[PDB]
Parts: C-alpha cells; structure tokens; sequence
C-alpha cells in the first residue's frame, strides 16, 4: 500500500488496483464507527460516479478524447512520467482540476 | 497529447478524520502484525501541534474513563456532617495532621436503620464547617469507582479508516515540525499508553542518541516546552502505610470501601530517584538547552510557581491509589555556560481529573503497602520569560493540559486522506 | 394546443427589426416544442427557429447572428426577433407547434400550423 | 442546405404518384411528409417514415430505404393537387432539412 | 413496438419518509445541519397537485420531534423530588391590588440540604395555580402523579426557526397559490429542497408569530359542516398584542443537594400587580370584520356571526396559554371573543395567570418547573390566526357562534405546513418506441 | 437534483430536455437517511445493469410492448400524456415489464454471446 | 478452456451474523414466510453449535430488560418488616406459607410516612437476628413489574438479513444433527414462542411421527435430552387463593401493589395432569430410549436430585404469577423390560431472579381473583446419572429455545464462481 | 431464491439474475441493523469491485484470457457442466481460488492495460 508514493509515474501506474482495494473497508462509539464507514462507501459511489460520467465506470486507466490543452504544464511527456512523483502533479495541477472535469464531462456526453 | 484518467493513484492531503481503537486482546483487536512499508524517497510536512490525533485521544480517553465510572457505586450518602479527630497514632513530625479519624452516620441495607461508622480522611478531602465535611458536597457527589476496575494503562493503537493512511516519520533528529525525510505508513500506531501524570513524562518512549527539545514557539515564553529524554530516570514511590480497607454496606446493593486502621507507624509517602542519574539528565537537558538558547546563557532551573496541588505537584498514580509529590528537589539548580533525592509525596482520594467540575471520582483505599517502578522518559517545562537585560533564564516543571502527555507520544505520527483520481496526458487518445 | 394567429408588423424597412408573436391557445404554451417557419413567396419552407419553454432552443446556424427566440409563459406567448433585415426576408411566418420523440434516434415533426404573418421588406 | 426532391409532375387519376426524397446529409433519419393546398397552412400528413397523421386516408403511405425515402399515394383524386415536402432533423449538425418541395398535379 | 427505458423521467408520487433538521446559526440547533446559501427553488409549469393538510406526515413527525428535543433538554437538569413536602403557606396581603388577592402565597417549608442529615427551612412564593391544601397545609400540585424537572435556567424557549428538508430521492411540493384552502388541487406549485423557517411556537387558542396570509383572510377546516372539527383562520394582517408582567421579582438559589439548585421567589421589589396583555380595540374589531366576512361565505349571507368565550375544560384549554420570555401566561380571552355580527386610543386587557408547573403535550406523569425570570417581563407579538369551534348544530337557526379552542398542538403547526407535501421520485420509466438491439 | 421542471411537459418534450447534461438518536436519522439513499441509488444501478443498460439514461431494449399495456397510440402519447400521467396509467403493469427485462436480452443474452 | 465469472452462483456456506425479528426493538412480518424447496440438496445441520440459539437468548434478555426500564424501582421496601402468621382458614397444607407484615412506607410527601402491610410469602422474607426483611435486600433492590405489560410470549420470527439465507429442514426423523435430504430457504421463522420454563417445555411444536430424543453427545452423562413429544400432555394450573391487590403510593408518581385480604380458605396453588396420559407419553419415552440403551436396560425416573428452587421444580410463569412445582410424582416409575389425576404442588414467588443473573430481581404484582391456565407439555429436558436413571433437567434457558430453532441454520450465499468454458475474451 | 441449488451448473447459469438482487435489500437496535445494511452494501460494493478490476465491469457472465490450469481437477467440460452443481464445484475449487483471483486481477487486466 502507498509504496510507490516516491516512484516515478510511469512506475507508479502499475500498482493501482492496491490503492483501490482499500478504498473500501457502547452506542456513541458505532455512531461514528458506521458513519465513518458509511462516508467511505458516498466517496467510492461518488467517485465512481465521475468514472461513469467520463465513460469509463469499469476500467482503472481511461483514456478520453479530451485535448492536453498546453495551458497548464506545457512540459515535456519523458520528464513527467520518468521524472516525477504523483504529488508533485497535484500541487502543479492543482486549482486547474475543476476546469478540466468539465472539459472531459462534455468532451464524453456529447461528443459521444 | 490527451487527458488520461488514473484511479489507485499514490497521492494524499492532510485531513482531520476519525480513527478507531486497536486494543490488543469498544475496542477491537489487532491483526498479527500492523506491518509498515517504507515509503522511499519522500518528504513530509510535520506540525505535532495542529495534529488532531492529540485531541481525538484527549476526547477517547475521557470518554472511556467516564464509562468505567457508570455502573459503579454513587456516595450521595457520604456528604453528611463528619464528627473528625486528630490520628495521634505513632505518628512523625511531618504526618501531624494530615490524616483525621472521623466518625459519621451511613444509611444501611434497611432503609429505617443507621448505621455509625468511621473511616480515616486524609486532610485534602475534609473542609470545616470538630465537624467537616468532604470537600466535594459543595460541587456533586462523587462516583465511587469499582474495586475490580483498574487505572492501570493498557496500550491502545488508533488506526485509520478506509482511504486514509498513517504516515510515521521515522527521522532521528525530528523536532516537531517541518519536513520528515524519513517517511513509512503504518496501518497504525504502535501501542501507546494513556498514561496520565503532569510535571514528568512517565514510562513513556524514549529518544535515540540526544535529548529532544519541542516547542510550538522557543521564543515565546506561554508554550510549554516538551522535553524527551535519552535514558530514562527511574522513579522508586512508596506508601509505606500498612492499610486496611473495610467494606461499609451502604443500601442494597452498594459498599463503600473506607480505610481502617493503619496497622504499625505512619510515614510519608514518598519518591526516590538517583542524584547521580538525575544530574546526568540534567547536564544532557542543559546541552541540548543551549543549542537553542545561545551558548553563552546561564540555565537556572527552579520549582513551580503556585496554585492548584494538582498543577504545582508531579501527580500520578501509583498502584490505585493517586499521588501528589513535590518536585522542588529536582528542580532546583543554576548551571554555568551513591545518593537518592527524595520527593514527598501527599495523597488524594476525592479526585476530579482533566479540570472538569462536579464530575468527581473516589479512589477506595488499596489494602497493604504500595510500591511502583517507574520510568521518567521527559519533562513538560515552561520558562519564566522575563528580561533580555539577564543572561539567565529560568525553567520551572509545567503540568498544563493532559495533551502535552499524549502529544510526546504521538509526534511521529500524522493522518492522511487518500486522493485517487488523477489526470496525466498520454498519447493513447479514445 | 393549436396557435392563434400570429402578430406582426406587416412591413418592415431594410436593416429594421422584425418582431413576431405567437399566441397559443387552446392549451398551455409550456406543452411542447415551438417553432418558427418562413414561407418563401415562391413556395419554399425555410425553418428558422424552435424551442421548448425550460431554455432549449435550436437556431438556424444560418441566421444564428440575428435571431431571438424567447416565451412568456404568463402570457402564453413566444416572440421572435430577427434584426438587420434583408430583400430576402420577406416571407410568410408560421407559428408551429411540434412534436419530438427521442429514443436512440433524435425526432421532430411540426403538427400544428398557423395562419402565418406577411413579412415584406419596404422602405 | 436543401434535401432533394422529385421534379414537379402530374398524375391521371386513379395512378399512383411517387414523391422521392433524397440527399447525402439524409441517411437514416425519419422522414415527415407535408402537404400545402392553396389557402392553408402547411400539415403533416406522414411521420417517422411510415405513419400516417390524423385525417390522413389510407391511400399515403411512406418508406425510407438508403438515403431515399418514398410517399406514395395511391388512387389519386383530383383533392391531393398541391405541393409536397419532405422533412428531417439532423442531430450532428442540429438542423431541419426540408424539401425542395414537388408540385403533384392531376390530369383530366 | 419496443421497451424502451428512461432514467431520470420526472415522476413521483406521495411518500412519507423522515425529513430532517436545518437552521441558520441552547437548544438542539447544533446537531442539525445548517442551511445552504440560497435555497433552490423550482416551479413546476402547468401541474395541478392534490394537497391535504389534514393527513400530512410532516405535522406529525415536526409533533415529535419537538416532543424529543424538549425531553431531551430537560434530562441533564435538576430533578425536584426534595420539593414534595408539606408547606406551610399564608397569604401575601402586601401591596395587593385588589385583584391578585389570594393569587400568590407564601409557603414555608423543610428542604434537604447538602449534607444528608440537616435540613433547611427556606421559604418560597408559589402561585395558588400551584399548590393545593392537604387538610393551612399545602402541597405542590404535581405531588400526587409525578415528580418536576426543573428547567435548567441557561437554555432559552426562545422558538428559533427550524427547516424542514427531504432527504436524497425526495422532493418537497410548496402550493404558492394565493387561494388555496388546503385540501385538494392546487394549480401553482414548485419544489422546495427545505421548508422556510418554522418557529415552534406553543400557544393554544391565537396564533403567534406565524405567517401570514395573502390578499384576504382565509378559514380552513377539515370539514366545516362538522362541528367536532377545529377552524383554522388565518390573518393577512397581524393584531399586536403586548404582554407584561409587572411584579418586579427577585430569584433565590436554595442548595438542595450536592450541585443541587432549586430557584425560589424571593420577595417583590414593588407592587403586586396582575399580568395582562394588550390587544388594540380599533384592530382587533376591524380583524374579526374580516373574519365574519370570510367566515358568512360557508354559511350563507343571511346568518349572524356571534363570537362567545371558551366553554369548558382545564386551563390549558378555557384560556390563551403562551410562554412569554421563560414565564407561562394564562390569559382569559373573553374581552376578544364577545361579539355579534348579524349583516351588515383604546385598548383590549386580558387578564393572565402565571403557572411554574408545566404539564406540557397533555402528557400525564411528566411535568416541569419553570424557574423565575428576575425583572418585569414584557413581550411584543403578533396575533396572525385564530383556532376556532363552532358549537352543535343549533338546528333551523339564523344564529352561528364560535368559541375559541384549543385542540392539540399539532393545529400550531397544521398552519405552517399546509403549503408543503412529501413525495417520492422514479428515476425509472419504461414507455413504447421504435428501437432494437 | 431538481430537474423536475418538466413535470408537465409532454413525455416527448420531456425525453429531450432530459438529454440536457443528463446526539444518538438523530445520528440514527441521518444516518438511515444516507443509507438508505445509498441502498436506492445501488438499486436502480443494479437494476438497469441487469437490463444492459448500464450507462445509458435512454436504452432501447428487445421486448415488445404487449398489446395490452397501453394499446393507445405513439403520436399522441409522446405529444398528449406526460410522464406522471404514463405511470398512472402503466403502473401495476410495471413489475410485469421489470421481469421481461430482467429475464430477455441479459439472461437470454449474454449466455448466447459465448455459446 | 478458459476461466468464466458468474455472478450469482447459487451457493452457501455456513455463517455467524445478526438476524432481525419479525413480529405479527421488532418489525412487523410478511404476509407468508415463502419456503422456495432446495431439491436434489442434502445438507449438514448442526442444533447445537447453532448461534440462532446464542442470539435468541441475549434478544430476549435485553426485551426483558427494557420492558423494566420505567417501572417503578422498590428501593423504599428494603424495609424492617414485623411480620406475623396467616390463620384463619389456612389449611393443614400452605401452613406458614404466608406472612401478614406491617412496615412503614414512605409518602408522596418526604416528610411523611405511613404504616401499611402486606401478604408476603415464606420464600421472600428471611429474618433478621418479629423483623423480617425482603430476600433482596442483600444483593439489590430491584424494579417492580408494571400491571400493563404482560408476561405472554408473543412469537417472534427470526429473519435473515440481506446477502444470507436461512435453511430449514424438513426431515421427520431428524436428530438434531447430520444430513438433512429434505431442505427450503425459508425468508423468517415461524412463530416461536419465547416460553421460559424449567423441566417441562410447554407450548412447543410436536414431532409429528413420534418421540424424538436429542442429545449432543448421548453417551456423555453432563449433557442434557431433549424430549420431544408426538401428542401433547395437557396440565391444567391454577391457585385457588382469590386475594385482592391494593395500591401503596410509595412516592409521587409511584405505585406498590401489596397483597391484601385473601377471601376464602388459604389453599395451595396446583398443577394437574391425566395419569393415563402420562403413563403413555412416558411409555413412548422409554421405547426411544431403548433404541440407544440397548433393548434389555431397565429405565427409572427419579426426581430432582438438588439446588435451587429455581432448577429442582418446574418453574413457569401462569397468568402473571411465578410457579415452581414439585414434579416428584411426575418421575416416579421403573419400566423393567416392557377418572385418575397427578396433582404437583406449587409454589408461588413474587421476587424473581430471572435467567440466572445475580443483582436485578423483579417483583411480580398480585394478581386479583383465581388463576388459572392450561397448557400443553410438548417435552422434556433430563440429564442422566445395568440400570438408567434419567432426571428432570433445569439448565441453561438456550435448551428452551433449543426445541424450537432446531430445524433452522443461517448461511451466507457467495455470488461469486468461476468455471472453465470454451470462450475467450 | 437459490432454487437451482440442487440443480446442475448450467442450468443454475439460466438464473444468475433472481440471486442478484437479494444481495441488497430503541436506538440500541436500530444500530444493530443498521450496520447490517451498511455491511450488505460494502460486501455487494466489494463484489462489483473485484468484478471491474477483472474487466466484467456491469456483466454477469464475462469471459476471461486466462487460460483453465490443467492442475484444476482435471475433468471434462461435460461432468463440469452437466452432471453436477455449483456446491461441489465450490468445494472442489477450494483453497484453488486465490490463484484465481490473481490470475484474473493482473495476468488479465494490468497486463492489458499496459498492452493497450
Ligand atoms: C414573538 O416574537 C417576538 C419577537 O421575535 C418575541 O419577543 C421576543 O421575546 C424574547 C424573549 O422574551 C426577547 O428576548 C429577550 O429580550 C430581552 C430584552 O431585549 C433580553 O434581555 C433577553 O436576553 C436575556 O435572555 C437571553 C435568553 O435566555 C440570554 O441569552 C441573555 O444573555 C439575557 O439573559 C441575561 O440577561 C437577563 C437580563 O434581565 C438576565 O435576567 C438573565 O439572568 C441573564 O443574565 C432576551 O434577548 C426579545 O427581545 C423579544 N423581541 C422583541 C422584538 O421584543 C415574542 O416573545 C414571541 N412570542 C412568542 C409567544 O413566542
Ligand atoms: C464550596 O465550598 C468551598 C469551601 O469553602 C469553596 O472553596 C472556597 O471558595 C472561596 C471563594 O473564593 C475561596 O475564597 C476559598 O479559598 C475556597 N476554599 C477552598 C478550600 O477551595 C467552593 O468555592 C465552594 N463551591 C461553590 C460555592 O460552588
Ligand atoms: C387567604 O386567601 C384565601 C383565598 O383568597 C382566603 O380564603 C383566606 O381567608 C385568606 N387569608 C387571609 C389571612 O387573608
Ligand atoms: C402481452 O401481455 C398481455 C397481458 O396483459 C397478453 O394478453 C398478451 O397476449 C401479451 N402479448 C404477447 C405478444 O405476449
Ligand atoms: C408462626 O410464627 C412463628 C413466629 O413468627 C414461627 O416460629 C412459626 O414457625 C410460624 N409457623 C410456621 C408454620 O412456620
Ligand atoms: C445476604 O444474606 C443471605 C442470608 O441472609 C445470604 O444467603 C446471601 O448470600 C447474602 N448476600 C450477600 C452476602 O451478598
Ligand atoms: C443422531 O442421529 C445421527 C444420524 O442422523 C447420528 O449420526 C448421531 O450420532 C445421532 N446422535 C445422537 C445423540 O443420537
Ligand atoms: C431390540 O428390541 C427392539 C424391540 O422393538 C427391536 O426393534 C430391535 O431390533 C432389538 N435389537 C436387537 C435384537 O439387536
């Protein structure tokens, strides 16, 4: 689990079914206990539920018809797969993600 | 170049969750082994003083304290008008007065019968209105616990829900705060013990090859510093006060365990530890206290200042029975850029913990003479923060908030919330 | 739900403004679709513009620049706008309502006619 | 963009009048059929390729094979003389396509 | 032809589930999620829906859940048991005015104390609605069927607005037209995720601080040619009504236990004077106009609308029972329903009493005491309905009289959730086209 | 939600539109509350993956309508009756048609794929 | 060959989880408990490792336990009681059975107390050293069982949650354990009365073919038969002491219902079953015992050997007061090689430690005028000791509702299988 | 509901649908039956989870690239389709169902997900 925090991308991209397998899992201590578990089941569903939005509800790797606008990045496709770590993606892509949901929300509802 | 959808993806932010016991066999057990894997080549962002795991823990332990505390005996009847003389029993100079012999009425089985009875008090739970009264009336009556129940801490891991992580810095000369080059996840915790005590970190974790120095703010004197220690300082506390415990059937159902008659003399109770051993571990604290303070000051440590017994006084608890000693021997020295000190200790039975008001409980007597080994594995101290005009500042023990106890334990270790959607561009395309 | 006949201005100068409103009658406006057809004086049909009344509207991308399509509910109204007139303008305007099914396939069929408004284009 | 149409063109009565529709933009998308008399508004007399409207006699029928689609009217009155359109929507480009519009006479 | 199916068709039916809390922030307002930015209201174009404000679940469940909150409050408060002792009572003959004679008392009598074998003999004013003789020897009233909780004097019964939102695959259907009794269709109506803000206000025979009607003055029942079944009216403009009490008194703390405080009243700084409310005349005439305007269009333009007092029953029933700023008033509104209507300043005084003992919800064996609020009380609020009965059937009569009614408490909030209804939605919808594979 | 705003038009003007993007005891509440929505939601997935239809809003399927559901008409259904007055007029037939979808097209179906 | 995924494969194997009760803390029933029958299945039952038993018994405790909650707690009665003989028509038998005792009882007012009395019977009262007091007085003070709830089992279903399934044989010659040819997936339980009684199981279902004998290990002596019974031996009970029911108001809001005057002769409360019956049943008992001691063993029933009165009398509850009857004429017989009535005496108590736990009692209230049931003795619970002699047995109150969810186990279904086919992806 | 226990694996192949839906359906039980629904949910949620790792994302019945081990039981398609059901085929799979499950997790799917 997680192992691959530090690993490149690329070799990062194999040990993804790890990370989604643990996804899923007197009075007072089971109210938060099941709420707890009950939150982890609405972030799966809700989550899935952007996979299927996108076209790809079954698969762990979806590839869309969306364009790599080169507005955010603009680097090269060796040093960020062979070069970088997952968290050093997220902090550069951050406050972009929102955008780019959409343009892939439509890209699939109505271009298909 | 097209948009390429990852789930499974290792990446993580910081949250504030809720993570559930691990008590080993409301409580569930643990797996053979909470393995660890090793994240390489990854640093991060500790702060052990917004962790949230030190208040979910403060709020646990509370809560599991009070339920042990529910099905046990309620003395509504022992406030009522004690009739107390001095012991005046084989007593020293320095046991004058602080144990009363008080003679009182309790209501028996039969609800149209009374019963007299008397019990020995220690001086901190009578107040006077020859007649007193326990000083709790005032406030609530006081739950008795259960003889069978014990105060002794039982290790308790806290492990992460489903899509949360724990992340363990494993960095030796970590100081509470910034980056962790040396980083694992851990299904959860190793086994951490609720040991309460104040003033002296007690049977706790030790640090490897230096004495650690921790504190939200060095420069700010209202931040209590957190000091780890490299060999622990071994604490001897006794009560050398032979007792006998006798059972007082106060309605039906329900005993009220009340102190007898201390067979032989009566004697402080009292702690030892080592001169030698403690001047070492001062002479480290000291070492250590320098690199953050300039190394041309001199370092004056003093007792505390004043207040509340349980704030001003090392209090723990000693084989049931809950144990105030005075640290001023330890605290007591001016250092320039086989023997035992001995610490009295007083006793208290009517104790209302975590600062909470008119939630109190009663200790029952513990039959025999008590002794306990311990190890002192830190310091919670606070400096007096004065001049710059002096080049000597002074440290006094602290003993604020219990979460300065738990926070020595859990500064390795911090929550994560698991982000698996990520957005990378390939070539593929459709 | 059938249309009443609809209002217009009977002329309108070059470069003006066309406004045309349909009432519809005999039932709710907020039913179905709605929609728009010019009449060429020759005889061709020329569809401009429809709609259903939640904000769906579709519009002849061949006079997208210059057409307004709105209803008023309230009224039981649709209005439509069309600015810069041409020579070419100059047609019978039918009020239609419609119907559409969708299943896999996308469907729409004009039911109901009306009269239709004459639209010529004069100084 | 205009569909195709049959040449204007003129029935005896009692034949058979074929009004063909066709186009590259048309394939498969249903055909709705109609009719323009003199004095009226313009009414649907065929949908969905084949079905026949309200008030429409069972002598119109209609057919869509390839990109042609077919109204046929059997048994011709004098009552069916008027123009014919034929219509379709197209999603890709979100567009009606209507006829060019057949002009059905009647001989005799 | 073909199945073809549809999810997300707009379908629903009548559903009855379990709505949930919503405020916008002591009371329990912090265990109920709070309310979004601005609520998302949708209209629902040309659909007629069938409402019945009579046989909605959400008077029921709003019933309660108020019923759980108020017991959940008085849990962690003092349990007056010690109090059920004989007291020994005089009269309070000092600064009487001629009106609240006999009305308090002055009650003397043993309490525990915290110590388990001394006692105290501390005194109290107790309201003669409070105490009853045991043949001068009193007892509380409760004494005989349960012991009281004593309301924790921190919490407020300040009403503060709760909504009322469906949860997910629920809708809320609001009735917005302007005309609509209350039961069946209703040809203007939108979705709601939450209700707006409905005040708990307790009250039995005016409705208070409530909403207001449109344009007219509207009556409401279940069936108004029966005589068993309330009438609910509802004003378009508010009648202010003041109400004070003017004994200035001071509150005590007796420790009757370990952490134990039960508040006394100690004695008044001033005079003794009655408690009343205030209702404007001009208003109050020109209101009850509009109510037998609208109430001659049930029972013909011929008929003479008389309006009598209460007929009988417990306090809780005979007068207008409301909490004005932690103290119960009982008021007597016989000065308001007096009146015949037959075709075509100044200021009204209802007297009030004050009750400390509470039998609220006409639960029997729980009760409750409400401390004393130090200082004059006064509390300004607007009358916006009435609950009335009209009485038998007075057979071949021109003559039709109404007397105000208490009925339940459920009626307090009939007449803010009659607009609103609960529904269930189907996604799912199979239906005939052409299509295959 | 609140795309109920079609409520009163017609099921073919519905249809379109309807491609357009698409302490301890009230713990208990919103706790049953999300549950329950939970539990619904997996239902009616479940429901229409068994049908085969799994992300599709609009799904054409291989069971003939029964000519004694509606028998009414296709032009005027789609142009004259909404949605809520459909299942007025079709429910108790529902669970009829649920049981032809469930059984053809996928249980009859994907065995046929591979044998 | 290739692999192949199904999903919902038609499969089971044993489980542990929570079941939910489906009443006519409980939820009401389906209209028919619809048994789908598994043919060509035969499948292993086990009714004494069953779990259905383990959770039956803690529902029915916790049931109890809140049933108790609001009723009034008789702290005030741990009293000093001066207490006297019944006379006055007392009868040779039930002599000193009865005490008439006087105490003082707390008011509605705190600063008042009234002298009341009240009948209490010989097995409540134990003297201090004229003074009495209550039994419980020692242990705990304990609640008062309020007159508007009834001591009637109502039955309860036992119903399987979702992804589980609940298995019923329908064997009738099953012995508890081992095969079972004939079995259907059952959605709840039928209706099973939680009847609590010692020795005699009453109210139960019958065999339908004949005598039944269930042990776990039946050549180990510790454990417990359970007899089951083709014809159902009805015993008819009653305590003929007619004796009115007065209130005590003990504080406000509270209420003590003592025992007043009994009008009448004082006679013992009894228990009546048909000689002839009994000799049959216990005829057919002994055949079945023969078939696993050998045809040539001699069969004795003795009574009782000892403890409490709680395990060495048949203890029940008829009509709202708690009896314990001396079934010693019951087993009295030796079989060697192959009108009349028994009348069994009882007892009565009104402080009742029920289900063995030590710290909660539970007053029974009087009830007013002549008692009287009638049941139906549908088994036998015996423990064994060249001749067998079998006992009336008292143990646990799981061996109760063993009889009855003995043809009933919880499986859990696993949808998933894969299976080699002819296919490739 | 599970009537094709008794019968043979092909034909309890005709029914996969009707075991389908089963899988989903005082404060003291309230919370006890509360976390029996949150449990069925989680498992069924498991299920379909391991499902579209393995690529039968929404099918019943897939078809898997990894070809039938001759180590597991060596019988013929007809005695593993004709004369016996799914419950002897559970027991005689035992323990041989790990292997499965990875086999079908990555020799599958990662495989041809980093082929494609
Ligand atoms: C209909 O609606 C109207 C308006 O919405 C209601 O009239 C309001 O009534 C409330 C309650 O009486 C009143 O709120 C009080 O107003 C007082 C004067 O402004 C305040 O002094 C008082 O504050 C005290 O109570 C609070 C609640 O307990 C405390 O939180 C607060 O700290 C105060 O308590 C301290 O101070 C008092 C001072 O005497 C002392 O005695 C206490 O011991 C404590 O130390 C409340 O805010 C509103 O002001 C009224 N609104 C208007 C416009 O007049 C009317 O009641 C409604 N009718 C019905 C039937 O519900
Ligand atoms: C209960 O009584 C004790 C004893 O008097 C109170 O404690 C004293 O409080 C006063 C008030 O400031 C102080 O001056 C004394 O120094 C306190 N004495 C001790 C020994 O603490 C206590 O405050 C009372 N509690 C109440 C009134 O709630
Ligand atoms: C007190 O009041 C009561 C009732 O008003 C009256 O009967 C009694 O005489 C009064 N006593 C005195 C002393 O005023
Ligand atoms: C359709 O179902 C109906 C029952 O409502 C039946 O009468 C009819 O024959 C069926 N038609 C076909 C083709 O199955
Ligand atoms: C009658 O009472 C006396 C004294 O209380 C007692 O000794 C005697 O045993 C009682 N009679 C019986 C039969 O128990
Ligand atoms: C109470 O006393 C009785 C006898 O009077 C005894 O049997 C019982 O065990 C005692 N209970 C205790 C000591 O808890
Ligand atoms: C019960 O009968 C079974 C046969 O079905 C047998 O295996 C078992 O040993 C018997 N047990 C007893 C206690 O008789
Ligand atoms: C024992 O006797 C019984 C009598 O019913 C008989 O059925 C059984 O076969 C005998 N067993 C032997 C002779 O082994």
């Amino acid at each position: 689990f997680l192992g691959a925090a530090g690993s490149t991308m690329g070799a990062a991209s194999m040990t993804l079914t790890v990370q989604a397998r643990n996804l899923l899992s007197l009075t007072v201590w089971g109210i938060k206990q099941l709420q707890a578990r009950v939150l982890a089941v609405e972030r799966y569903l809700r989550d899935q539920q952007l996979l299927g939005i996108w076209g790809c509800s079954g698969k762990l790797i979806c590839c869309t018809n969306v364009p790599w606008n080169s507005s955010w990045s603009n680097r090269n496709l060796s040093e960020i797969w062979d070069n970088m770590t997952w968290l050093q993606w997220d902090k550069e892509i951050s406050n972009y993600t929102q955008i780019i949901y959409g343009l892939l929300e439509e890209s699939q509802n109505q271009q298909e | 170049l097209w948009v390429t959808v990852y789930y499974g993806v290792p990446v993580w932010k910081d949250a504030e969750t809720t993570l559930f016991c691990a008590s080993d066999a409301a409580c569930v057990p643990t797996d053979p082994n909470p393995q660890e894997i090793h994240l390489e080549n990854v640093t991060e962002e500790f702060n052990m003083w917004k962790n949230n795991m030190v208040e979910q823990m403060h709020t646990d332990i509370i809560s599991l304290w009070d339920q042990s505390l529910k099905p046990c005996v309620k003395l509504t009847p022992l406030c009522v008008t004690l009739q107390c003389t001095n012991v005046t029993n084989n007593i020293t100079d320095d046991m004058r007065g602080e144990l009363k012999n008080c003679s009182f009425n309790m209501t028996t089985e039969l609800r149209d019968k009374k019963q007299k009875v008397y019990s020995l008090f220690y001086r901190l739970d009578v107040v006077q209105i020859k007649e007193y009264r326990l000083i709790n009336c005032n406030t609530s009556a006081c739950t008795q616990a259960c003889p069978k129940v014990s105060f002794e801490p039982i290790p308790i891991h806290y492990c992460a829900p489903a899509g949360f992580a724990i992340l363990k810095c494993k960095d030796k000369k970590f100081n509470g705060t910034g980056p962790c080059p040396s980083v694992s996840t851990v299904q959860c915790t190793h086994g951490i013990k609720p040991v309460v005590s104040t003033q002296l970190l007690l049977n706790g974790s030790l640090a490897e090859e230096e004495v650690m120095i921790r504190s939200e703010n060095i420069t700010n004197n209202a931040k209590n510093i957190l000091v780890q220690f490299n060999t622990p300082v071994q604490i001897n506390c006794t009560r050398p006060n032979n007792n006998t415990r006798k059972s007082i059937r106060i309605g039906p159902g329900q005993a009220f365990y009340a102190t007898g008659d201390i067979i032989g003399d009566i004697r402080q109770a009292h702690c030892n530890v080592s001169k030698a051993t403690w001047n070492e571990t001062l002479g480290k604290v000291v070492k250590q206290l320098r690199k953050h303070f300039g190394n041309n000051t001199i370092i004056r440590f003093a007792n505390s200042s004043g207040g509340d017994l349980e704030v001003t006084t090392h209090s723990f608890n000693c084989g049931g029975e809950f144990f105030y000693c005075n640290t001023s021997g330890l605290f007591n020295s001016t250092w320039i850029s086989n023997d035992s000190i001995t610490l009295p200790c007083r006793i208290k039975q009517i104790i209302n913990m975590w600062q909470r008001i008119g939630q109190c409980m009663y200790a029952p007597p513990i039959q025999g003479v008590i002794r306990c080994v311990s190890n002192i594995t830190g310091l919670i101290l606070t400096r007096d923060g004065g001049s710059t005009n002096s080049t000597t500042e002074t440290f006094r023990p602290g003993g604020g908030d219990m979460r300065d106890n738990w926070r020595s334990e859990l500064y390795k270790y911090k929550v994560v919330k698991i982000e698996p959607l990520g957005v990378a561009p390939t070539r593929c395309k459709r | 739900q059938a249309p009443l006949p609809e209002s217009g201005p009977g002329v309108v100068r070059p470069t003006g403004t066309l406004s045309l409103t349909c009432t519809a009658a005999y039932g709710s406006i907020s039913r179905h679709f709605w929609g728009w057809v010019r009449q060429s004086p020759q005889g061709t049909l020329e569809w401009i513009a429809h709609m259903h009344h939640l904000g769906v509207k579709y519009v002849n991308p061949s006079l997208k620049n210059r057409v307004s399509i709105s209803m008023d509910t309230s009224k039981n109204q649709m209005s439509l706008t069309l600015k810069t007139v041409t020579a070419t303008d100059a047609a019978k305007y039918h009020c239609v309502r419609m119907g559409a099914r969708m299943s896999d396939i996308a469907f729409f069929s004009f039911g109901d006619w009306g009269p239709g408004s004459l639209v010529t284009v004069s100084s | 963009y205009v569909l195709g149409q049959s040449s204007s063109m003129s029935v005896a009565p009692g034949q058979t009048a074929k009004i063909s529709c066709w186009g590259y933009y048309m394939g498969t998308k249903p055909v709705n059929w109609y009719q323009l008399k003199p004095g009226r508004a313009p009414s649907l007399i065929i949908s969905y390729d084949d079905e026949r409207a309200s008030g429409t006699p069972a002598r119109f029928s209609g057919s869509h094979s390839g990109s042609t689609a077919t109204l046929t009217i059997s048994n011709v009155v004098p009552a069916d003389e008027a123009d014919y359109f034929c219509q379709v929507w197209d999603s890709y480009y979100e567009e009606i396509y209507f006829g060019g519009g057949t002009a059905l006479t009647v001989l005799g």
